[PDB]
């Protein structure tokens, strides 16, 4: 199963992925793409042959970085190679607002009627990540 | 007889790849990111007849955006709007497909109607291997190939 992971902090996301296995390019076959500004434009070069996406956003990040994350998720949502696929949206172990993410990301109106799941996840909460991945795999089975 | 033409066309389609029917990069009408959508550029764009134009930055093999001709119906040519405004506003998706991809799979990717133009890239290879841009392919090209096979009717 070929999956793609795109998110802010590309090496940070690849570290979160390495935590599961006990960057800036091609890395359950999860390919983690880099999060640098230049590589975000070239992200779309790798999307082919994917069956699901794992989108990571830094909710604790600054407002502009959150704006970039919202724009990137919106671009991924309407991509023809990714629009028909189910993909899960996941941040840090401990954070100083899923409802805020839904309201500000406008995922209630646009992200409606398709097998998409926005679930909380933390680096110190392994079981929650396992449950989120189990739901994602259950969606992949459809 | 007619079944012979049917089988020949089916064989031609099954053997044919996207690399065969694509337009190579040397023939592709493109435009740089630094361009400005002034009166002269719009004439050059509207005369080529292409409805979707790849927009690159730096090199013709570095494609960063797509330009839609329908987006140029409301623009005025005197304001000299830069291309960056339209590209950053619309931000159309970029389709990338490999050269080895077959007619059926690439054709399936268009079925959703969310896109009509893809960029053919090759797995090139010393030095670290990379993606190499070969050309562009459209839904029109595959449909022209299918009708050119005269299978239907």
């Amino acid at each position: 199963y070929d999956l793609v992971c795109i998110g802010l902090t590309g090496s940070g996301k690849t570290s979160l992925l390495s935590k599961l296995c006990s960057t800036t390019g091609f890395s359950l076959n999860v390919k983690e793409l880099g999060g640098a500004d230049n590589i975000r434009k070239y992200w779309s070069r790798y999307y082919q042959g994917s069956q699901g996406v794992i989108f990571v956003l830094d909710s604790a990040s600054s407002e502009d970085d959150l704006e970039a994350a919202r724009n990137e998720l919106h671009s991924a949502l309407q991509h023809p190679q990714l629009c028909t696929l189910p993909f899960l949206i996941l941040n840090h172990q401990d954070k100083p607002s899923v409802q805020e993410i839904k309201k500000y990301f406008e995922l209630e109106p646009l992200a409606r009627g398709k097998r998409w799941i926005l679930q909380p996840c933390s680096l110190d909460d392994m079981d929650a990540l396992k449950d989120s991945f189990s739901q994602l795999i259950n969606l992949l089975e459809e | 007889k007619e079944e012979l033409n049917i089988i020949q066309g089916a064989l031609e389609l099954r053997t044919k790849t996207v690399e065969d029917v694509m337009t190579p990069l040397r023939d592709c009408f493109m435009i740089t990111g630094e361009a400005i959508l002034d009166f002269n550029t719009m004439s050059e764009i509207m005369e080529s007849g292409y409805t979707r134009i790849p927009v690159f930055e730096g090199e013709r093999s570095n494609i960063v955006d797509l330009l839609f001709v329908k987006d140029l119906a409301f623009v005025d040519p005197d304001d000299c709007t830069p291309l960056k405004t339209i590209t950053k506003f619309y931000n159309h998706p970029l389709h990338f497909v490999f050269n080895d991809t077959k007619l059926d799979a690439m054709l399936e990717e268009f079925k959703k109607g969310k896109s009509h133009l893809a960029i053919v890239q090759r797995v090139n290879n010393e030095g670290d291997p990379f993606y190499e841009v070969l050309g562009i392919v459209t839904l029109e090209d595959v449909i022209e190939e299918i009708i050119k096979s005269e299978i239907l009717d």
